[PDB]
RNA sequence: ACCACGAUCAAAAGGGACAAGCAUCAAGCACGCAGCAAUGCAGCUCAAAACGCUUAGCCUAGCCACACCCCCACGGGAAACAGCAGU
């Protein structure tokens, strides 16, 4: 009722970053195989309004849905950057990471 | 003989690649072809 | 649940954790480590999972 | 063929099946135009 | 009270998390300090030999 | 730039009283007596305290990308004189592709010392094409005239607006 | 309802989904974005199959398409049973 974008919420990771406020997103779905029964991953491309271009290539974002298209292809916008390629900040604990080892300790603080 | 047929096949060829070149730029709007465009003979030495 | 994105991870932060989306804009953390696979199911189930009795009902 | 690989290429794709003298028909109407025989 | 329960399920799970961190902490500690030992006595005979 | 032959070696440079030695020892334990490989180890402690935050641990990725680039580097002199040398040509790019896996890997996890790592070796990150295929010169020529017909078509537009 | 509040039904428009064979159809050639606009950027699709050729009414409480032909029908060919019976 809010918006006409079939897809309301969606996580994906930034593949380019060459349009002006725009950034073009991956978005990968779980898809069962009807004859094997086992789950592929299907691709699929979003454009997503970055007024501020903080969108860096590798990094995993969320998309909310416009109330409207704002063009052609431009139907979401950058809800906010889940992981900053190279840049993680782990959830759970709230300090920085590279891969699987704290670059922060949490007893640290 | 196979070199009079193999090099009328090249012939055609260039011919047909100059066809859908020429495709292109006409159907795109303009008359005449690019400005100083010339197409090559890219299947001859 | 067919409509549901469901995306994975592997080695980008030291621990295993789940994260909900809801429409409403809120998100839920779900940290699993050092639980079992039965334990993560059994708490989705509680905190995000219909209960029986609007399945029943459905 | 791994499951990756079934996968990728799909389910069998059986060729069309060939039509034969009759073209798929049950019966023909023609004209005879010689007879002889061979061996 | 469901979020209101998770959240509550995380935290205890943290103090749980930071209780083996200080364990491992204090266990790489002593470990580190075995292996430096050992790391300096092959230093002392390394530069011992080159002298 | 390479170090300057007087420069210790590595294993020497450390030692107690070396300054306090005769010019003839300086010299045997100096670059110049020596062959290629101590410059190369003498060019990647450099490089380290130049760039990691911990120079000593060799186990870390960034250590890796240095001593790569460092015989990357050693590679890519013997094959300025050694042109024919096949073997080593197919060391140097492997050893770039490696090299190239392994700045990948830095991007995504650590980006602070991914650009450190940029900066310090001149390394110029680039992402790869995202189709490999032939540019034969029929698909060359195809494509230059469609990039030429949309520049005229551009013109044209604009003389129409 | 018919004082409308709104229900039911359902176009146009926007978002998504949606047949088969051929990769010896592998590149398409303007197919994107930003700005109130002027205009600026050079982008967009594609081996996870774009673009193209060929085949077929479909997912059947039924649905889609067509209504002699030129996709369309101002106009032209020309004079219409793919309504029932019938030739
Ligand atoms: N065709 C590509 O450019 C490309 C790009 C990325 C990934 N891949 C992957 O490579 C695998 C082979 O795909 P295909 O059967 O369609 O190619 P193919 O063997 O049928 O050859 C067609 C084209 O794909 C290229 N190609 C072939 N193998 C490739 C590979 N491993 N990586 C990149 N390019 C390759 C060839 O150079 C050729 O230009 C697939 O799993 C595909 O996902 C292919
Ligand atoms: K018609
Ligand atoms: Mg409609
Ligand atoms: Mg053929
Ligand atoms: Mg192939
Ligand atoms: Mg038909
Ligand atoms: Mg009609
Ligand atoms: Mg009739
Ligand atoms: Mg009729």
């Amino acid at each position: 009722v809010r918006s006409s974008v079939h897809a309301r919420w969606i996580v994906g990771k930034v593949i380019g970053t060459k349009m002006q406020k725009t950034a073009k997103v991956r978005v990968t779905r779980l898809v069962l195989d009807p004859y094997l029964l086992k789950y592929f991953n299907k691709r699929k491309t979003y454009f997503a309004h970055d007024a501020l271009q903080q969108c860096t290539v590798g990094d995993i974002v969320l998309l909310r849905a416009l109330p409207v298209p704002r063009a052609k292809h431009v139907k979401h916008e950058l809800a906010e950057i889940v992981f900053k390629v190279g840049k993680v900040i782990d959830p759970v604990t709230g300090k920085p990471c590279a891969g699987t080892t704290y670059l922060e300790s949490p007893l640290s603080s | 003989l196979r070199r009079k047929v193999q090099e009328g096949r090249l012939r055609r060829k260039q011919i047909k690649f100059e066809k859908d070149l020429r495709r292109i730029w006409l159907k795109a709007g303009l008359k005449e072809a690019p400005e100083g465009w010339q197409t090559p003979k890219i299947y001859l030495r | 649940n067919p409509w549901v994105q469901i995306m994975m991870f592997k080695n980008m932060t030291p621990s295993p954790f789940l994260r909900f989306y809801l429409d409403s804009g809120e998100q839920v953390l779900v940290d699993v480590e050092t639980k079992s696979n039965k334990e993560i199911m059994e708490h989705i189930r509680k905190i995000l999972g219909k209960n029986e009795e609007t399945l029943r009902e459905e | 063929a791994t499951l990756n690989q079934m996968h990728r290429l799909g389910p069998p794709k059986r060729p069309p099946r060939k039509l034969g003298p009759t073209e798929g028909r049950p019966q023909l109407k023609g004209v005879v135009l010689c007879t002889f025989t061979r061996k | 009270e469901l979020m209101a329960w998770n959240q509550a399920e995380n935290r205890r799970l943290h103090e749980l998390r930071i209780a083996r961190l200080r364990q491992e902490e204090r266990e790489q500690e002593q470990r580190q300090a075995l292996e430096q030992a050992r790391k300096a006595e092959e230093v002392q005979a390394w530069a011992q030999r080159k002298e | 730039d390479d170090p300057p032959p007087s420069t210790l070696l590595k294993d020497y440079q450390n030692v107690p009283g070396i300054e306090k030695v005769d010019d003839v020892v300086k010299r045997l334990l100096s670059l110049e007596m020596a062959n290629k490989k101590e410059m190369l180890k003498i060019k990647q402690e450099q490089f380290m305290k130049k760039i990691v935050a911990n120079p000593e641990d060799t186990r870390s990725l960034e250590a890796r990308i240095i001593a790569l680039s460092v015989k990357i580097r050693s590679y890519e002199e013997h094959l300025e004189k050694h042109r024919k040398d096949k073997a080593h040509k197919r060391y140097l790019l492997m050893s770039i592709d490696q090299r190239k896996k392994m700045l990948k890997n830095l991007r995504n996890t650590n980006y602070d010392v991914f650009e450190k790592i940029c900066w310090g070796l001149g390394i110029e990150y680039t992402f790869p094409p995202l189709y490999y295929r032939r540019a034969h010169r029929r698909f060359v020529t195809k494509k230059a005239l469609c990039i030429r017909v949309f520049q005229e078509t551009q013109k044209l537009k604009k003389r129409r607006r």
